[PDB]
């Protein structure tokens, strides 16, 4: 629980030392010059509150990435006892930090000789032995064990000896006061290389590059400037242990000297000053050696320096301001900033871990929630529909499986955005037509009630107006008030259910949409930044959570140079906490005391929400004294990832309570693999059965083909040319009717084509034969208009057949195709108003073609690819490495088991990686998973013999 | 032997009308001329695309049992 | 027998009870002494919910035990 | 001399030898007993495994002892 950004006691100490000795102007005599920022005064801007603030950051830094480092299956370096860094407790770090304070208040000058260095370390030692001796009272019962302690940590603050790697507090202090140089030494090649080297070997080399990572955000959340790393500089290597050089001399090699065994020994320092043909090793030789190209992470590599976004010039402007003053000056400040930053880089590798979001909106509809929203209106229309064990619509039976598919797959606030309160309404008739039993999920021995009468009475003895939005509210409040409803509701939305009857799965499936629908509606509030969950959970299961949790945490640094995202990346896959809090409307609240004190849980859910991501909205009223309880829909692309977890007192019934603190990431590496058409599919028989019964209907009431009647039209259009008439009708049936009697005769006659199709466009407009005066023209008219429903029966028939035969084949355009062809009214119009259903499917299948298939690897193919490239190597590396693991004795096979069961889950996750990179339509390629997961059998069976015979020699020795 | 067939006007009337092979088509127009009160010296009948001339018979045009003859009015001339 | 009843606001309001009759008539308790009416108000002990018309006894409460009160209401 | 084999899965064979050299050796009397083959079967007495060709009496191997031989 203990932090340096917020425990009051270390700030105090800080306070303290900036007010008595940090904020003192220089009472020294060379460079003791006081500095001006912005136009504001700071009496020590080298050694300042800022610096030593950092270094007491640097001290929380450390040990963070040090018992993450212990986390990972590393092995950090050990001291005379067998501690590590890791092993820095909570109350041992605020004594380090507190001692951190003093350790550079006893300056005077700025000079660093020796002399001047004893007596500043001296007068430094004594201001701490002050402070302390002053708050006695304070410090030395609790915070403290005795002055036994604060004398050993003032004696490192007094560094009398040379001495500064002999415990833990040693390392942090010491190393934690120099690496703040980073800032002001240049060459920064030469000394990165050095710190880096002198932290990996207590450390670890992962821990270390998050350290200085998280170290440049340091400097620009305090206004300092950012140091480079060129790997190509050419400015001469500067010998940081001490201050020397390596010189190269006639033919182009350092100066070195043979010994006992070292073939090519040690490169000699020489001293700065040199006489010499001779030349100095700039520093891209020095990072090119081959000792110094296996053991740090930045030869070859670049830190562009500065600031990201601006040039040099107003980012110079940027280290010359108010800030960089009140960072010197202002304390509670400065520790706001260094807070801010870490908090971040706590959260930036996480999204760097997972390909980018472009936006943070909702989701659009795919085929198969178009569909599903279709179908849940139906049922809300119709409750007749609804039966004991599966519904039917159209000819189709939809079983409790289907519905749950619904609850599992589709994205149920954005098939909410799909209903209506039309469909709002429908709830009354669905509960008007139901009197079917809910029941707590928990506590069987408890009452169940008719859902159906208890809605009703509800809205009735309160929404007696049958107000829509209070309709929404209402069922908002049934959402948060009822137990007997969301128990069993927030059972079957999440597959955690038991028992469970048809009526409930159904109900649910139902109810989810048109609540997040309610909730989206309502909701005008803004969305909160900070959301609690309470949870009650037995003491393994919590242990399982925090294992994850610190698993999640552990694996996900700060980036320097060398990329430890892919791994962050396969931890998150395998530990992810997200689903938890998924598929159904998630109750939260915004104040703590409601799942700390009320509800007494024994573990909490803090979710962050900061780029507004996971939608949530507010329900219930909000005043002083409620719930303040917000609901969320977890979007399919969202993930809740651990940042911290912590250890928060007790419950009232004395068990630990544990609080882990989620941030919501959004990436399209979180949305699930759902084949498509296990909606769609149903509600394409639907529409075709639907259609089915149409061209039946149509096909019987009507009168088949005569065409006896064409012959006698062309018989009578050869006949009118001896009629007086006129020329006009004569030339009107002969060269304008008579082809289209020709086609319309020749395609009727043989299947059907587009010939139908046009001949009947080709029909004359009843404007062209009432130009015709009026005679016989009347008489051939009603004869021609015979024949074009005759035709047009036909298209009709035709366009129903081969629509229903695209539908069979789930091809959804080619219906659309063909039901384009229907004719409408005029020159189709002998049939009656089933027409309503014919251009109601047309719809509905033009509403499916407005299905957005949202893209699962965006951008960042090179991210995606890469990344399982490394994924790869990185899981083949630790399988081979397993490959010819010596097993002297049985603890040996034990670690190699858990290693291979672990490495089990890794290939799997390999394999899905390897399904959602995939695109195109071919097998997937799984050559490269089939050979590891071979070794991964070899490397078993192998273990296995082991075992069976270290057990065996286990039994033996004990007899 | 005897047969019925049908006569068409642009009018719009069905004439059915009793005839053998060996019946003229002026012996036709005289059966008209009973039935519908239109002299035989107005009319056209046609069949299949071609004007039947009064001098040949029935069997001359492959005419038969439920066909169909369409019936002009050519006014101005006999 | 005495009763405590905190809420979310921080406030502790204390109440005298026997071990029986209605959680709706400690709900009107509450109600006397600071005004909120029982359509809007829910009682927990140890995580658990209070449902109207059980007598503390059911429940098993206890003298000098410790219950929370929260406010629902519909949202308008 | 009296010898006795027990395997993890909990059955005893009860066996009779002196003294002879070669792993093999034992192996072959083993081979005879049930019909079961030994195409690489170990042995452990004092938890140990013992390699191949050298002699039993190495160790203190001795009468009415109890054996876990595995393959």
């Amino acid at each position: 629980g203990f932090s340096l950004y917020t425990d009051d006691t270390v700030k105090a100490a800080a306070q303290y030392a900036y007010d008595n000795y940090l904020g003192k102007p220089y009472t020294g005599s060379v460079e003791s010059a006081p500095a001006n920022f912005g136009g504001r005064m700071v009496y020590r801007q080298h050694h300042g509150l800022s610096h030593t603030l950092r270094t007491m950051a640097y001290a929380e830094l450390i040990v963070e990435e040090a018992r993450k480092a212990k986390l990972r299956g590393e092995t950090l370096g050990k001291f005379k006892d067998g501690r590590t860094i890791a092993d820095v407790t909570p109350q041992e770090l605020k004594k380090i930090m507190i001692a951190q304070a003093f350790f550079v208040a006893g300056r005077d000058d700025e000079a660093s000789d020796a002399k001047n260095y004893q007596k500043y370390h001296e007068q430094s030692r004594d201001a701490f032995l002050k402070y302390v001796k002053d708050n006695e009272s304070t410090l030395i019962p609790d915070v403290f064990k005795d002055q036994e302690d604060v004398n050993f940590y003032a004696r490192v603050i007094e560094d009398k000896s040379h001495d500064w790697e002999s415990t833990p507090a040693h390392v942090l202090i010491n190393q934690g006061h120099m690496v703040d140089l980073v800032r002001v030494k240049q060459p920064p090649e030469s000394f990165l290389q050095r710190y880096f080297s002198s932290m990996q070997r207590w450390i670890g080399s992962q821990a270390t590059e998050a350290v200085f990572g998280i170290q440049r955000q340091f400097f620009h959340a305090t206004y300092e400037v950012v140091a480079g790393f060129d790997s190509d500089n050419k400015e001469p290597h500067l010998v940081v242990s001490g201050l020397g050089r390596y010189v190269i001399g006639e033919d182009g090699q350092p100066i070195r000297e043979a010994p006992k065994k070292g073939q090519k020994e040690g490169d000699l320092k020489v001293f700065p000053q040199t006489y010499k043909n001779e030349r100095l090793m700039r520093v891209d030789e020095f990072l090119k050696l081959p000792e110094i190209q296996n053991t740090f992470p930045g030869s070859g590599k670049h830190l562009q320096g500065g600031m990201p976004g601006m040039n040099e010039m107003d980012y110079w402007n940027r280290l010359n301001s108010l800030n960089r003053a009140r960072c010197e000056n202002d304390v509670d400040f400065c520790l706001k900033q260094l807070q801010t930053a870490h908090d971040k880089a706590k959260i930036e590798p996480i999204k760097q871990a997972f390909q980018s979001s472009k936006g943070k909106e909702r989701r659009q509809p795919n085929v198969d929630e178009i569909a599903a929203a279709r179908i849940i209106q139906q049922i809300l229309a119709n409750p007749d529909c609804i039966h004991d064990d599966h519904v039917l619509i159209n000819g189709q039976k939809l079983e409790q499986q289907f519905f749950r598919d619904l609850l599992a797959k589709c994205e149920m606030a954005v098939v909410g955005s799909l209903l209506n309160d039309t469909d709002i309404g429908n709830i009354d008739t669905l509960m008007r037509h139901e009197k079917d039993t809910e029941f707590h999920s928990t506590n069987p021995e408890a009452v169940p009630v008719k859902i159906g009468e208890y809605w009703i009475n509800d809205q009735r003895i309160n929404n007696s107006s049958g107000n829509i939005t209070q309709k929404k509210h209402d069922l908002i409040f049934l959402m948060q008030n009822d137990a007997w409803y969301f128990s069993r509701v927030n059972a079957i939305a999440q597959n955690r259910d038991k028992g469970s009857t048809f009526k409930e799965v159904l109900i649910t499936t139902l109810m989810t949409p048109l609540t997040s629908k309610a909730l989206v509606d309502t909701s005008q509030a803004k969305p909160p930044t900070r959301l609690f969950r309470g949870l009650n959970l037995s003491e393994e299961f919590t242990k399982g959570l925090i294992d994850q949790a610190n698993a999640m945490i552990a694996n996900t640094t700060e980036r320097l140079f060398t990329d430890h995202s892919p791994e962050a990346f396969k931890q998150i896959k395998l530990n992810d906490l997200s689903k938890m809090s998924g598929r159904t409307n998630a109750s939260t609240t915004t104040e703590i005391k409601l799942v700390k004190e009320t509800w007494d849980s024994n573990v909490i859910f803090e979710m962050l929400d900061p780029d507004g991501l996971l939608h949530s909205k507010q329900v219930g009223r909000h005043g002083e004294g409620t719930e303040s309880e917000f609901s969320v829909y977890l979007p399919e692309d969202v993930a809740l990832v651990p940042v911290k977890v912590t250890l928060d007192g007790k419950t009232q019934k004395g068990e630990n309570r544990y609080v882990f603190t989620f941030v919501a990431v959004k990436s399209p590496d979180f949305t699930p693999r759902h084949e498509s058409g296990y909606a769609v599919e149903p509600f394409l028989r639907m529409q075709a059965a639907k259609l089915a019964e149409v061209k039946s209907s149509i096909e019987k009431a009507q009168r088949a083909p005569d065409l006896e009647t064409i012959f006698n039209l062309q018989n009578e259009v050869e006949a009118v040319q001896y009629s007086h008439l006129s020329t006009g009708y004569k030339n009107f049936l002969k060269n304008t009717v008579g082809p289209v009697l020709e086609n319309s005769l020749s395609g009727l006659m043989e299947s059907d084509t587009d010939t139908l199709s046009k001949a009947l466009a080709a029909f004359p407009s009843d404007t062209q034969w009432s130009a015709f005066n009026f005679e016989e023209a009347r008489q051939a008219k009603r004869q021609m208009d015979a024949i074009k429903q005759m035709v047009g029966n036909k298209v009709v028939l035709d366009a129903l057949t081969q629509c229903q035969d695209a539908l069979e084949k789930q091809n959804i355009a080619g219906a659309l195709d063909a039901l384009k062809k229907i004719p409408s009214e005029k020159e189709m119009g002998t049939i009656r108003r089933e027409l309503r259903e014919q251009i109601q499917s047309a719809r509905q299948e033009l509403e499916s073609l407005q299905r957005a298939v949202v893209t699962p690897v965006v951008t960042d193919e090179k991210k995606v690819r890469e990344r399982y490239d490394a994924l790869i190597e990185n899981t083949s590396k630790k399988i081979t490495e397993l490959e010819t693991g010596k097993l002297p004795n049985l603890d040996a096979v034990k670690k190699g088991i858990s290693n291979l069961s672990n490495l089990k889950q890794e290939v799997t996750v390999l394999r899905n990686e390897k399904i959602r990179m995939h695109v195109g339509t071919d097998k997937v390629d799984f050559s490269d998973v089939e050979k590891l997961e071979q070794q991964i059998q070899v490397i078993d069976t192998k273990l296995a013999d082991a075992y069976l015979l270290e057990v065996t020699k286990q039994i033996s020795a004990l007899e | 032997s005897h047969m019925q067939i049908f006569v068409k006007t642009l009018t719009g009337k069905t004439i059915t009308l009793e005839v053998e092979p060996s019946d003229t088509i002026e012996n036709v127009k005289a059966k008209i001329q009973d039935k519908e009160g239109i002299p035989p010296d107005q009319q056209r009948l046609i069949f299949a695309g071609k004007q039947l001339e009064d001098g040949r018979t029935l069997s001359d045009y492959n005419i038969q049992k439920e066909s169909t003859l369409h019936l002009v009015l050519r006014l101005r001339g006999g």
